[PDB]
């Protein structure tokens, strides 16, 4: 149990292929989309 | 090519495939593939210090938009103005996945 002072985000990638039980919100869920800086 | 030089296009590739294609962290690296998920739309995935980031493509009235505000005619197009910039990407495109 460290003290977590770390700055990284995984990214698990699903496709329908592997996962036809996924929605909207969780294939949504996979994408980060535009974030422009600030 | 396939129809000019786009390789970075892959317009057919799994999350298994995408995946390993971004093993080394390398700001610049990008590939489009059509998204499985979505049929009819594509996904541009990148390699930011190891995180894999997927960017939805939505194609309508034959032009490409992923933040719904700046619309192309082409990926050709697109990518420049991604590579140029960020334009709304953890790091502006240097290398294109070759396959």
């Amino acid at each position: 149990g460290p003290l977590g002072s770390k700055r990284f985000s995984s990214l698990s990638y699903k496709s329908r292929e592997e996962d036809p039980t996924l929605t909207e919100e969780e294939i949504s869920a996979m994408y980060s989309s535009v974030n422009k800086p600030g | 090519g396939p129809l000019g030089s786009m390789p970075w296009f892959h317009g057919k590739i799994t999350r298994e495939q995408a995946e390993r294609l971004l093993y080394p962290p390398e700001t610049g690296l990008f590939l489009v593939r059509e998204s499985t998920n979505y049929p009819g739309d594509y996904t541009l995935c990148v390699s930011c210090e190891g995180k894999v980031e997927h960017y939805r493509i939505m194609y309508h009235a034959s032009k490409l938009s992923i933040d719904e505000e700046v619309y192309f005619e082409n990926l050709m197009q697109l990518v420049e103005h991604y590579t140029t910039d960020a334009d709304g990407l953890c790091t502006r495109l240097i290398k294109p996945k070759v396959m």
